[PDB]
């Protein structure tokens, strides 16, 4: 996910993000680490799912 | 999907509302390299949050 | 023998050099388990260059401790590295810099360690 | 200090599997008693705490 950011979602110069919760779900807040991967470089993220 | 239909609406709307602003580089072209923040994004944030 | 395993890395402009030396020489001090240390530096700190660097050195270090340090003024780099916490488990702690720069209350499940004044204690 | 305390504790060696691809450790899991020891670090008479 995170890594997915840095060449995936960052190589190609996303202006914005969109996150929601997975078919599987573990755990909770699984979009953690978008909003700080996205946040260093200010990228606005919106998540859908994430109440 | 009604939310994703809705929240790209929205995302639309922030942008084309954005672009009305000026004067904004490009997000840092990959990781590597770059340890310095972008000054263009907390404005698309601003827009985004108004539209 | 019995030994625990650790790391320690410098970022930015500032080198360490002989000072990591003298303080691996002051550092062997008294105590019954022994410090091993594996030092690495980067030129250059990114969130993918940061990411990779230290679980690289976990494949051949196998550290239980991790410290980070760095020339930089970046405010996200600490809070990259409580991500990596989240997701390792394994105590990472800062002595300058970003990693020292005040962050947001830990997640009690994160394991973390900064040298960042309190908003309180100010 | 932390390690020290792995000494008196439990007398129990702290060193756990680094990698992040693999999956983590069970005995990872007691690290957490071991945060307490971390927490309370102290040298030369000085708190770290
Ligand atoms: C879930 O959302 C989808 C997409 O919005 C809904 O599918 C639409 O349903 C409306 C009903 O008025 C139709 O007019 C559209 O043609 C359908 N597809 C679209 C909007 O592209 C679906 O109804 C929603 N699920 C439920 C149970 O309401
Ligand atoms: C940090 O650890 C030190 C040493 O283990 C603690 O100091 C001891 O506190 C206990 C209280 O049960 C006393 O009985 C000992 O006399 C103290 N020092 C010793 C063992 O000689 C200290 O309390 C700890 N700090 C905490 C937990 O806040």
């Amino acid at each position: 996910m995170a890594l997915s950011v840095c060449e995936d979602l960052i190589s190609s110069q996303v202006y914005a993000i969109l996150v929601s919760h997975p078919p599987a779900p573990t755990d909770h807040l699984t979009p953690t680490p978008i909003s700080y991967t996205a946040g260093f470089y200010r990228i606005p993220v919106i998540g859908l799912t994430t109440r | 999907s009604a939310h994703i239909s809705d929240a790209v609406a929205v995302v639309a709307q922030a942008i084309h509302e954005l672009f009305e602003m000026e004067q904004i580089t490009d997000p840092p072209r990959g990781c590597v390299g770059n340890t310095n923040i972008w000054k263009t994004g907390p404005l698309f944030k601003r827009v985004l949050m108004s539209s | 023998h019995p030994n625990m395993d650790i790391a320690v890395i410098l970022v930015g402009t500032t080198e360490e050099v002989a000072i990591k030396d003298v303080h691996e020489k002051d550092d062997f001090h008294h105590l019954p388990v022994t410090p091993r240390v594996e030092l690495v530096t980067m030129q250059e700190s990114d969130p993918k260059s940061i990411i990779t660097r230290i679980c690289d050195l976990m494949s051949d270090k196998k550290v239980q401790g991790v410290v980070f340090g760095d020339d930089t003024d970046q405010e996200a780099i600490a809070q990259i590295l409580d991500f990596i916490s989240v997701q390792t488990l394994t105590p990472i702690l800062g002595i300058h810099g970003g990693s020292s720069m005040i962050m947001a209350d830990k997640e009690e499940a994160s394991m973390f360690f900064q040298f960042g004044p309190s908003i309180e204690q100010q | 200090t932390a390690a020290s305390t792995m000494l008196s504790e439990h007398n129990s060696i702290p060193q756990s599997k680094s990698s992040c691809n693999n999956i983590q450790e069970s005995r990872v899991y007691e690290a957490h008693m071991l945060k307490r020891y971390l927490i309370n670090v102290t040298f030369e008479g000085r708190d770290l705490s």
